[PDB]
RNA sequence: GCUUGAGUCUCGUAGAGGGGGGUAGAAUUCCAGGUGUAGCGGUGAAAUGCGUAGAGAUCUGGAGGAAUACCGGUGGCGAAGGCGGCCCCCUGGACGAAGACUGACGCUCAGGUGCGAAAGCGUGGGGAGCAAACAGGAUUAGAUACCCUGGUAGUCCACGCCGUAAACGAUGUCGACUUGGAGGUUGUGCCCUUGAGGCGUGGCUUCCGGAGCUAACGCGUUAAGUCGACCGCCUGGGGAGUACGGCCGCAAGGUUAAAACUCAAAUGAAUUGACGGGGGCCCGCACAAGCGGUGGAGCAUGUGGUUUAAUUCGAUGCAACGCG
RNA sequence: UUGAGCCUUGAUGUGUAGGAUAGGUGGGAGGCUUUGAAGUGUGGACGCCAGUCUGCAUGGAGCCGACCUUGAAAUACCACC
RNA sequence: CGCGGGGUGGAGCAGCCUGGUAGCUCGUCGGGCUCAUAACCCGAAGGUCGUCGGUUCAAAUCCGGCCCCCGCAA
RNA sequence: AGGAGGUAAAAAUGUGAAAA
């Protein structure tokens, strides 16, 4: 929204956007709602997040290491 | 020309072009910038390099105008977005302010549906 | 060709003085395996470079190499969506061999007088930065640099 | 992950200027409960005070004026 | 007749519950000036569209209609459809600790009745954007196709009407009953409010899974577990949820609902292969880097083609062509 | 105010030869030198990107005309263009 | 009659105010990317640049006159 | 490593009869 710094900037140096969105809300909430499907795409990646959660608990077995 | 100190350059950065005429907060508009008029058609229209060569050719002969530092008001994504005005800072012409006004509504009127 | 690893091997030298890089230049112009013939003529090519310079062996050849020796390499690299030419660095394994392969290719054309008299031209075409070794190299340095976006 | 109503009774109102601006950010966003760890019923009250003070002009609807 | 069923009041809990009325800023954006250079534009690339009167672009000024970014969450409320900024108004239903009150008034339900996404339709408004029907440029062996620039009806509010859906957690409603783990969760009991709580209570909800059950998948205290109340529905597939008739509707159609004939299969779950322009990884000159060339051209062999009494024949997608 | 006509004039003119991006004609031979040079910092009118020219100037007072390859002279000078 | 313009492989369209190239595509031939067909990529036949004449190193182009046509008024 | 940004041209057919 604003990246100025005003005295010592001299370059862009914009990782504020790279750590937040950088194209996020502009390239997604520009159009195309559809009002029906995304929640499943939300939940499937949330199931992947659940799978990311489930795989972190099953780390400690032996692993030969 | 007019020989002033600073100015307010408003950049309408479209998905294809960082359109900016060297403007002011009073409407004084002199120096254009175009991502298609700087050549670079084909795949090169939405390329960052189209904007950067156009932005140096935007600040062309502006030393005679008196203007060195210019208030960038970038609006939209823009093909360059981080080098268009930065090479101008790398060349030396610093920025008084970069106000990246993202025109975010509260989701009012219905938006189109291109790319079916 | 995914994990090819080996140390660099050896080649045949020059029996006049101790020079490995200049002897590597000999093997490139050595074609069809008739090495002895052009090796005698790369010696006369060294002679005819010694008249347009008058300095030395590996200083006349060095000036005939430093105005030709590259630093960068052309390669088509995508960021994922589209292809474009980028100026990327060349490794010195190819670079040392790159410049010497060029003056050989510079003399493979222009076959007006003998091999000495052709490389008379190509070494001074190289010594004064006016050769096909470098003019074609000037095109690569201008086509890659004019479209640098990412590294 | 803070002191809440069970222990830290607190009026979530748009009158108290301090706590009202403690859950906002410069990018035009009320900070969600996913990181701050607030309680949900009070988060709805936390949600309401922003819309309330937006009418009072303590906080705008945008950030650039 | 009492009371654990059920029901009422009390008192607090939360909420896009319903509708009606204002409001505000942003946002594509039209009415134009300022000032201003040649493109804007779009993608696979190009282009019709579009601008030199000065568009894109530029900031200040003016006009709106229609929706509410973050909050927002497998979150809440409602029977479901479905409902989301703010604010007050009339108004829905549920929950909760604990009391007083009538004392089985209940549970389900053919018919009937109401509500009932969107689209469509009727009269009238309203129209900014989006976009059917409709125009064009190209990619194309075809374009009534993606991609691309315009645009009407519709979307719109009010009153009507239709009464269809993957109206679906594909599981009817009611109540009893049967190991748990781990999230979300709001009223709420005790203890040290000592401190981010300890210890529970229940409404409701999410996921993995126990016995059991299930064709299997999986469901799994919100069951598809164990039983009971009662309504509705199916009897192989196509024909067909159509025909005809009744009924309802302005119409579009909805609705109740076959038979003749035809076939001996239709299907569902799960298993092993094959393929995918399904996603990832390892890897052979495949690509990468150069070197040398078949192909050109002058000649030889081989086979086909074209001729001949024979110009044998077998090999002839990859594995035939200096092959036998 | 603009698009033309015409002024005092302001520039500009490469098969090929080339110190020279020379339109023909044309003539005599020094222009030039403090009514302040032969060089260059730098924007840039010219453009067939081949190349000189004008103003300012720390400096500061030098130079070539014919003579030469060219069908033609060398924006040294030059009448009409 | 006169302000103008147009004649270009078998046909269609740029080259013309700037001379140095006689070209862009259709139908025609084959060679290959596919396993076969198709979409596709290259080298080319063939035009008296309307004719004659004149300057120039050289002529489609820059000019003279004539044959043949089309937009308009005598 | 939890969050993130970033990602690729049109490509069609092969009608029959062969399960100890």
């Amino acid at each position: 929204i604003k990246v100025r710094e005003n005295e010592p900037f001299d370059v862009a140096l914009r990782r504020f956007k790279r750590s937040c969105e950088k194209a996020g809300v502009l390239a997604e909430v520009r159009r195309r709602e559809f009002y029906e499907k995304p929640t499943t795409e939300r939940k499937r990646a949330k199931a992947s997040a659940v799978k990311r959660h489930a795989k972190k608990l099953a780390r400690e077995n032996a692993r030969r290491t | 020309r007019k020989q002033v100190s600073d100015g307010v350059a408003h950049i309408h950065a479209s998905f294809n072009n960082t359109i900016v005429t060297i403007t002011d907060r009073q409407g004084n508009a002199l120096g254009w910038a175009t991502a298609g008029g700087s050549g670079f058609r084909g795949s090169r229209k939405s390329t960052p390099f189209a904007a950067q060569v156009a932005a140096e050719r935007c600040a062309d002969a502006v030393k005679e105008y008196g203007i060195k530092n210019l208030e960038v008001m970038v609006k939209g994504p823009g093909p360059g977005r981080e080098s268009t005005i930065r090479a101008l800072n790398a060349a030396g012409f610093r920025i008084t302010n970069i106000t990246d006004v993202t025109p975010i509504p509260h989701n009012g009127c219905r938006p189109p549906k291109k790319r079916r | 060709p995914r994990r090819r690893v080996i140390g660099q091997r050896k080649i045949l030298p020059d029996p006049k003085f101790g020079s490995e890089l200049l002897a590597k230049f000999v093997n490139i112009l050595m074609v069809d395996g008739k090495k002895s013939t052009a090796e005698s003529i790369v010696y006369s090519a060294l002679e005819t470079l010694a008249q347009r310079s008058g300095k030395s062996e590996l200083e006349a050849f060095e000036v005939a190499l430093e105005n030709v020796r590259p630093t960068v390499e052309v390669k088509s690299r995508r960021v994922g969506g589209s292809t474009y030419q980028v100026p990327v660095e060349v490794r010195p394994v190819r670079r040392n061999a790159l410049a010497m392969r060029w003056i050989v290719e510079a003399a493979r054309k222009r076959g007006d007088k003998s091999m000495a008299l052709r490389l008379a031209n190509e070494l001074s075409d190289a010594a004064e930065n006016k050769g096909t070794a470098v003019k074609k190299r000037e095109d690569v340095h201008r086509m890659a640099e004019a479209n640098k976006a990412f590294a | 992950f803070c002191r809440f109503t069970a222990e830290g009774v607190q009026e979530i109102d748009y009158k108290d200027i301090a706590t009202l601006k403690n859950y906002i950010t410069e990018s035009g966003k009320i900070v969600p409960s996913r990181i701050t760890g607030t309680r949900a019923k009070y988060q709805r009250q936390l949600a309401r005070a922003i819309k309330r003070a937006r009418y009072l002009s303590l906080l705008p609807y945008t950030d650039r004026h």
